[PDB]
This record gives structure tokens, C-alpha cells and sequence, in this order.
């Protein structure tokens, strides 16, 4: 599938052939684009964004039946919403089209620029559209504080408008989300019981599941164990019955918080089951998190198996994997108090955590 | 005549929006349900678009509270990445047409024109 | 000596007061900055703030020899350029007094209001200094790529102008501090050799003997030991000489490199040398991170005052060398193979990187 | 008469435009050193306000300069934080006097009308 961003920058090299009023070049970019789309992942945005760009096309040719400069202007004068509105998304999708091939200081650059053509829309929506996206992709790019600056301007509006409820409860967990970055779960909980409370009142059973089960992992990482296993277990519940692709992330969570618990007879049951569940199709890696598991809480640690799936994630370069789990079996060693199995890991902890950091900045400037 | 257009992305809006005027319509815009329902009661449209996406309020909903305001309204659809039973349901329910996002401009100009 | 954000905020009150036209409350805030300022940190940009202030207290009185909103426009109105220069510092200032008590969400709001006043400057200079100060805010919150966005707009302004060359040394070290919160030392290493060949152009001792302790530290962290020692030794011969007050850095750069290199004998020397350097009027630890030294590479490792020290840092929040003693103290008693202590030091290195994240989000929305 | 402002902080320079324009003063601006010569090599200032605090080109360069194109040239220097020795130094070359920044807008306006 075609990600969005790179039809997206397409459609702004088609705009580039069409202000210089070249209609070879733009006739051919336009039929390019009229095919990615057909493989292109959905995004109702971009569709918008090819759709104003079909009828500035169009505006070309009934404007060819004079200097560029010229010819330009009398084109977009008239069309004081149109043109403004192409350059925000010109800017916008070049601005996500760099952060997807990671190049986070020039999408940055364009988000800014995106920005600067707000004003000139009147409506409030698109606003918070551009806030919240914006918002995921800074916190993608770890830069927390601004994300949440961000989302803040999102909910706000959002909040103004009751019918996004959706859109509201997106917003609390990508709050949640924010706070956990500062390991401040307790600071998440009370974001992520307001998007339960929501979520329930417009009876979405998915994003009930899904707020239980942020809400488990919130207890879970702060500590409180009895209410993550309660909270997983409700998540678990609305998951067997109406939402069960939820299951196997559901399902991890419950048996992590059970093995951590000294429950690992009781954990093993639902590692099991999740590993049952699981489809070929799917695109997760619950399948190595479960191994692992299994590996680490058994009775008797399995090195070998353990050491297969860490070389595994070494391999996809999933380094957050890498270091979660190495957390857990340096956990394991010290509590039979073999520590220099303990040390081992702790070092594969460390490694991990460099090479995140790594990976999160390929520009050269 | 008076063409309603109804979609919650201010793009949309702004595109319908230039392309009847050049018609020669006089068009009204709508960017969700209730503010379209109003305009049906006051402006009585010969001719609505709807899109059947709009977050908190579905096009289903409104269409039925549109046909109450006025039973022989010509309402068309138009839906990006929308159900075939959403689009077959709203057809019972007498729509003229379905539009599918993107749609071509000449296609749903042509359209207009004819179920007016 | 009071932070200049603070009198900045007073002087926005101050403000308040005159475009209210309250004289009494006006005199009385205008007299309390000017007692302040007395006793203010350096600087500069406050200074003006507070002269254009002056002036525009003035004109309010010159007008009072009408609804406060009609005066105001009467006001304003001639006087456009200073009006908008105003509106920039009080959102500036506004903003650094945010951040200084680390409200970092609400500073980047004011940051990003203030830099909406910037177009409307016929100033390249004061562009690129709202880009610098906010590039340093933004690393010291560790929203580093956001930083690299602004700093890189400094570092172009400064280029144009030759003989800005300071600032862009400036900005050649926060672009090479950058990098290394990514662990990409390779990529600083060419912006602190620049600086370098700058510093000595313009013969500033100072820079020189800066621009080498940061190119040793940055050889230091890549590996290259041979390169580092060569580099703290350039760095402490020009200190030595010209710039003294650097000594107790470099010492400890060389130190610590020395000790990692296992020239402990070697390094105990300039250890002791460096204590001797260290005032009583120093703001730094330096002495706590030699003493650590002294400690951790002892022939026999001397675990009392290391816990002494750990608890002294733990107490001043310094959790940052908490983290980075603790990673050495694990790797000298995993040489000897005493990893029960590796792993408890281990523990405290990842407890130290979570407490630094909880300081790092002191906000509640 | 005319008046040049050198000073490498455009907040600075606003203020002594606003305040010297209210007087009827023929007004001139310089950001940096080159700027401030080639002003004074063209225009011939009657008073000059010069910050001695210019990054790249020290205050104490700029002055020498500005004697070389005119002699009996009038130049009221500014600091903020200025060394002692650089006041005193500027002096000996030939200085009216000195205006510690932030400087009262009232004194510094008596002082020009003084040594103009
Ligand atoms: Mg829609
Ligand atoms: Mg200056």
C-alpha cells in the first residue's frame, strides 16, 4: 500500500507543472496520481487535497483557450480560497512525507509553514485536524512537550463541537500517552477514565475495550496490580464478546502483569490462549512478546529461546522490544540472585536504549 | 436554484461551492447535521448534497430528518470509503444517486443539472 | 541575583497598567522594576524592554494632559513599531519565565505568539536571536529536534553576517549538543571542528580552549581515547596559560578518560591537581565528581564514599550524575567480576534516568 | 540637525529614532560598523550616539574611523555593562560624555541639545 504522503508530494510536483502552465507535464502527473490512489491507503484528506487540485487543473485549461506571472495571477485572484487552501496542503503532506522517511527537522520546518495558513481558513475543525495530527507525529518524533501543546489545542476545539466524540477520546490517550513519556501514569489516569466514561456514553465497544485496557496498563505500570489484572479482565470481557481482534493485545498485557505478580501458573493459562488467537495475517509481534513470556517465567529460564528472539528483534531493529524484555529477565536473574546473567542484560537494556536513540536521527545537517 | 452542500471538510465545501456558483445556483453550505437541517426548514434546497460521513451525527440520521421537513426533497449522496449498505439503505430511502469520493466534477455537474 | 524573566513578567504588568491608564498603579509597578533591574542577572534584552517601556509610560502620560479604548488606538495608532516591539517582549519574556519555572507547555504557547511578531521586525539579527535563545530552551527541554529546527535558522542569520562570529560558535556548539543527545558524537565532531578553526581566527582564547574540550569530550564518548587525551591536553595547555577558570573541566575529561583507559596512576595526578584548582565560590561539583573518581577507580574501590556521594547528589535532585557515576561504578566491578554490585548500580542507573524524566514534566492538564 | 544612531539592537534604535524625530532632528540609523562609516563619510552627522558594545567590530575601532572622515566629530557613546577602561579610553579620544544603558530618556535628550 501506497502511504498517502507520497501521493501527496506527487500531487505537489502536478501543482508545480500546472502554475508554470505546462499541460504535457501536468496531464501526465495527473494521470499518475489517478493510479497510486487505486493502491493508496486510506486518507480521506488527500482525496480532498487531489479533488481541489482536479478542479485547478481544470481552471488551466479554461484559462488557455500572456506571462506566467500574469496569466497566474488572473488564475488565482479570484481564487483567493482555493489557492490558499492547495498551499496548506502542499505543505502539510510534504511536511508528513518527511517525517515518514524520518526527517524530522525539515517536517518540522513544514508543519511551521503549514501552520501559517491556518488563519486564513475559517473553520475551527481544520484546525484541530492539523493540531492532532501534528500532535501523533511529535510524539512519534519524541518531542513530548510539544506534542502536547498540541493536542491541547485539539481537544479544546474538539470539546466546542460534542459531536466529535471520537475525535475526543483519540485526543485523551494521545494526553495519556504524553504523560506516560514522563512515566507520569498516574498523571494519564485520570485522561484515560474521562475517554472510558465517553466512550461508554456513545456505547462504542471498541474504544471501551481499548480504554479499559489503557487503563490496565496504566495501573500495571504504576504499580497497582490488583486494578490492571481487574481493568485486563474487563478489557478481556467486551474483547471475547464484541471486539476479540483486541484479544492478543489484551491477553499479553494480563499475562505480563500476572508474571510480574508471582502468578505465572495463572499467566501461563492466558499466554496460551492469546497464542491461539493469533492469525498469520497479523502484522504485531505479540506472538515473540508471548515466547518470550514463556521463556523467561518458566520454572527453569530458557536462555537459548530468549536469546533466538532478542537476536530476532535485533535483526527487525525493534530495539523497544529489545530493551523491554531485557528489563524483565535482568528482573528474573536477580530475584535467584545470578546477577551475572542479571549484569548481562542490564547491558542489553543500556545497548537498546542507544540504539533507539540513534534511530531516531539520520539527518546530517 | 438552491443547492445544499453538506460535509463536514471544509474542502469539500469550498470546491461544491465554486463549482455552482459558476452554474449560476444560489448554493448554501452546511458543515453538519443540525446546521443543515436548519437551512432545509428555512431555505427548502431543490437539491441536497450529503455526505453520509460526518463524525457524531450519521448521514442516515439526517436524511430521514431532511425527508420529514420536506418529503419530495432530491437529496444525493456522496461517500469516501463509505458501506455498500449505507449507500443501498439510503437509496430505499429515496435518493437519486451516490457519489463516491473522489468524485469527477463533470459527472456530479451533470448530475445536478438533471435530477433538478 | 534576580532572573530577568522574573522582572520581565512585571515589567508585562506594568504594562497592563498603562494601556488602562492607571497612573498611580502604573508608578508604582515602574518603580519596583527599577529596584529589580538593580539587582538583576545580566541582561540586555531586558534592558531595552525596559527603556521602550519608559517611553511608552511616557506617551501615556503626554496623552492625559475619551474611552480608555479610543485613547489607546490615539496611541498606538503613530507609534506601530513600538507597539509591536512591545507585544514581542512581553510574549517573550513571558515565555523564558514559563520555562524557567518549567512550564514548558505554556512557554512554547508563548514562544510560538512571539515568533508570530518577528515578521513584522525589519531586524534579520533579532531574528536570529529569538531562534538562538528558544534553540537553547528547547535542547534544555530536551526537545531536541525542534531545537535543531531553530538553531539551524540562527546558525544561517549569523553566516550572513561575519562578523557575528561568536553567536555562530555558539550555535556550532548547540548543534554539536544536539547530536549528542542522539549518541551521534560523529555528526557533532565536524560543527566543533569548525568552531575551532573559527575560534582561533578571531583569537579568542576562551572558544579555542572550549572548542577542544569539546571536541576531546566528543572523541571521548565516540571511542577514541588516544584522540580525547590528545585533545583534553590542547585544551588544558591553552587553559593553563590564558584561561584557568576552564581548568577543573578539562581536568576531569581528562581524568575520567585516563581511568576508563586503565592510566589510573596517570589520572590520579591530574585528580588531585584538579581539586586543588576548585574555589569555594564555585557553583559547580566538580569536587563531588572527582572525589567520585578518586573512589570508584581506587585499586580497592571505596564503596562507602561512593554511597555518600550518591546520597549527596540524590539530595540536590542531581539525578543526571547519579546516572553517570552509577554506569562507571557497574563497569569497574563487572571488571572484577563482582556483579551483584554491577547490578545494584545497574538498578540505579535506570532509576536515575526515570526520576530525570519525572522533573522533566512538572504539569497537570 | 543631523543625528546618527549606531547600535546593533533594533529596539535601541527605535527608541532614539522616536525620541530625536519629536524634536525635528534629521535622524540617521546604523546597525554595525561599515554602516555607521559609510553614514558618516555621506551625511556628515552633527552628533553621533554610538554603542560601544557591537559584536565583531569593537566600539573603539568604529570611533578612530569616524575621526579619520571628520575631526571636530561630536560622538556620545552608550554601554550596557561596559568596561571602566573603554569609558575612559573613549574619552581620552575625544568623547562628550557617556550614557549607561538603560539609559534616562530625558538626560540623554538635554545632553544632545547640549554638545549640538
Ligand atoms: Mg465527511
Ligand atoms: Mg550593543
Amino acid at each position: 500500500a501506497i502511504p498517502s504522503s507520497r501521493v501527496g508530494v506527487k500531487i505537489n510536483e502536478w501543482y508545480k507543472m500546472i502554475r508554470q502552465f505546462s499541460v504535457p507535464d501536468a496531464e501526465i502527473l495527473k494521470a499518475e496520481v489517478e493510479q497510486d490512489i487505486q493502491q493508496m491507503e486510506e486518507d480521506q484528506d488527500l482525496l480532498i487535497y487531489y479533488s481541489l487540485m482536479c478542479f485547478r487543473h481544470q481552471l488551466m485549461l479554461d484559462y488557455l483557450e500572456p506571462t506566467v506571472t500574469e496569466l497566474l495571477e488572473t488564475i488565482e485572484t479570484p481564487q483567493k480560497k482555493l489557492t490558499g487552501l492547495l498551499k496548506y496542503y502542499s505543505l502539510f503532506f510534504r511536511g508528513m512525507y518527511e517525517f515518514d522517511q524520518k526527517e524530522y527537522v525539515e517536517a518540522i520546518g513544514y508543519y511551521r509553514e503549514a501552520e501559517k495558513e491556518l488563519p486564513f481558513v475559517s473553520d475551527d475543525i481544520e484546525k484541530a485536524e492539523f493540531h492532532f495530527k501534528v500532535a501523533e507525529a511529535y510524539y512519534h518524533m519524541k518531542q513530548t512537550h510539544v506534542s502536547m501543546y498540541h493536542i491541547l489545542q485539539a481537544l479544546d476545539i474538539y470539546q466546542n463541537h460534542p459531536l466529535y466524540s471520537i475525535r475526543t477520546i483519540q485526543s485523551l490517550f494521545v494526553i495519556a500517552g504524553n504523560y506516560d513519556d514522563f512515566k507520569h501514569y498516574d498523571k494519564a489516569l485520570p485522561h484515560l477514565e474521562a475517554a472510558l466514561e465517553l466512550a461508554m456514553d456513545i456505547q462504542n465497544d471498541r474504544f471501551i475495550a481499548i480504554s479499559l485496557l489503557n487503563i490496565a496498563n496504566s495501573y500495571d505500570r504504576s504499580g497497582d496490580d490488583q486494578m490492571a489484572v481487574e481493568h485486563f479482565q474487563k478489557a478481556a470481557k467486551v474483547s471475547r464478546e464484541k471486539v476479540p481482534d483486541l484479544l492478543p493485545k489484551v491477553l499479553f498485557g494480563l499475562s505480563w502483569t500476572l508474571c510480574k505478580a508471582g502468578q505465572t501458573q495463572k499467566a501461563f493459562q492466558f499466554i496460551e490462549e492469546g497464542l491461539d488467537h493469533i492469525t498469520a495475517r497479523s502484522h504485531k509481534f505479540y506472538k515473540e512478546l508471548f515466547l518470550f513470556l514463556q521463556a523467561v517465567y518458566k520454572e527453569t529460564v530458557d536462555e537459548r529461546k530468549i536469546h533466538d528472539l532478542l537476536s530476532y528483534f535485533e535483526k527487525k531493529n525493534l530495539h523497544a522490544y529489545i530493551e523491554a524484555c531485557a528489563r524483565s529477565a535482568a528482573a528474573v536473574f536477580e530475584s535467584s540472585c545470578h546477577f551475572e546473567q542479571a549484569a548481562a542484560f542490564y547491558r542489553k537494556v543500556l545497548k537498546a536504549q542507544e540504539d533507539i536513540l540513534k534511530g531516531e536521527c539520520l539527518y546530517a545537517y | 436554484e438552491k443547492i445544499l452542500i453538506v460535509d463536514d471538510q471544509y474542502g469539500i465545501r469550498i470546491l461544491l461551492n465554486e463549482v455552482f456558483n459558476k452554474e449560476g445556483y444560489q448554493t448554501f453550505q452546511a458543515a453538519n447535521g443540525l446546521q443543515a437541517l436548519d437551512i432545509v426548514t428555512k431555505e427548502r434546497p431543490d437539491l441536497v448534497l450529503l455526505d453520509m460521513k460526518i463524525p457524531g451525527m450519521d448521514g442516515i440520521e439526517i436524511l430521514k430528518r431532511m425527508k420529514v421537513i420536506d418529503e419530495n426533497i432530491r437529496v444525493i449522496i456522496m461517500t469516501a470509503y463509505g458501506e455498500l449498505d449505507m449507500i443501498q439503505e439510503s437509496k430505499e430511502l429515496g435518493a437519486l444517486t451516490h457519489f463516491a469520493k473522489p468524485f469527477d466534477i463533470d459527472e456530479i455537474r451533470d448530475a445536478v443539472k438533471k435530477y433538478l
